[PDB]
């Protein structure tokens, strides 16, 4: 008897359209028949699924987990390894040398 | 998409040979460097150092090796370190083996692969730099190593690649190791670290 | 500088502000002298080129 | 190490006579040592002598 919002023709379409629009939200495919349990259990398991995505965000923002052997300070990181390093060259006047390095 | 981001992480079993031969074992350094020897001579030990790169139950640490005759009471020890040169303390003891000399092989140069199983694992971080100390009595046991010759550093948390310790005591390692009673060195051991044995261990969230 | 010619010693150079390196990017390092012949441990390759 | 889609295949090497053919196959293994089975084939090349 009492008349909608937001395209509902009565307040129990309204409400029923909200809470089926939450649930085909997360499901993905558009649905019909959602109720108040379902919204708790599917929230739920996104608010997993963004906190895990939010500590694989934390574990790629380590700078500080690099081994000595590529340099001492714990940070340190180079274009190669220590344990490669052979003979050596000279940088002198006239001719200077450059490294590459990827990121 | 987090969720198998969080997933890719938690991998442990895609770790490339050249670094062990077990599906997931790190190398302090990888078998493709190996240059020459070091020798755990009594009333000394040979101390490697380590950083965890990604968060692990270390299970199963390794070494390849050679000396299987005169030792008795071989003990490995591992101690989790400060992250700061300046502290006069060096690190905080972790792990105590029982006796291991049972568990050595090898005669000639290319050795043989040698592992101890931690009879409960030990969680290590990401970041964590890790010491694994090498203890013998009675001969002298030979590890394959990398003559790793390098400048003693003043100012980043650990002096240069590895230590060495005169140790007097080899029944009863430290509960904690000084800045001080320590020595740098260059010659340093492979250590291995693995989860375990197999195929398998590679964390996924329900 | 580092006052030996001995087979090493560590040296360290802070940059005054720091540089935004991103993932995949591809950088080059220069080194130059003027007055002498400074040696850094490096490594020979045997390496050909490649097109 | 990480998931891709293998594309291209490199090495370094010499030798370029008598030989009529060169065939490189990638085989996808076994995860486990005590089972009888190394491996199954994945990809055959064509002959590879014109590389």
């Amino acid at each position: 008897a009492v008349g909608g919002v937001l395209g509902g023709g009565s307040i129990e379409e309204t409400i029923k359209r909200i809470v089926d629009a939450i649930v085909s939200g997360i499901v993905g495919v558009t649905g019909i028949g959602a109720g108040i349990s379902d919204l708790q259990s599917l929230i739920e398991q996104i608010s997993s699924a963004a906190a895990r995505g939010g500590f694989a965000w934390d574990i790629l923002g380590i700078q500080n987990n690099k081994k000595p052997k590529s340099g001492l300070y714990k940070s340190e990181r180079g274009n190669f390894d220590l344990d490669t390093l052979n003979s050596t060259v000279s940088v002198a006047p006239g001719t200077s040398i450059i490294a590459f390095d990827v990121i | 998409r987090g969720g198998f981001a969080w997933d890719i992480l938690g991998i442990q079993n895609n770790k490339k040979p050249k670094s062990g031969l077990y599906k997931s074992e790190r190398g302090n350094f990888d078998l493709d460097t190996l240059n020459s020897t070091v020798s755990v001579a009594p009333g000394t030990s040979i101390i490697a150092f380590d950083v965890i790169e990604q968060s692990m139950p270390i299970g199963l640490i390794t070494w390849i090796g050679w000396g299987t005759s005169g030792i008795t009471e071989f003990y490995i020890n591992v101690y989790r370190c400060v992250d700061d040169r300046s502290d006069p303390e060096l690190g905080e003891l972790i792990h105590q083996s029982e006796n291991i000399a049972g568990l050595l092989a090898g005669s000639a140069s290319p050795g043989a692969n040698m592992a101890y199983e931690l009879t409960t694992p030990i969680e290590a971080v990401a970041g964590d730099l890790l010491a694994y100390e090498f203890i013998a009595v009675g001969g002298t046991h030979t590890m394959r190593g990398r003559d790793f010759n390098l400048p003693d550093n003043d100012g980043a948390p650990i002096g240069n690649v590895g230590a060495t310790r005169s140790l007097s005591t080899p029944s009863l390692p430290p509960a904690t190791l000084d800045k001080a009673d320590v020595t740098w060195t260059d010659n340093v051991p492979r250590v291995g670290i693995a989860v375990d044995t197999g195929t398998g261990s590679d964390h996924h969230d329900p």
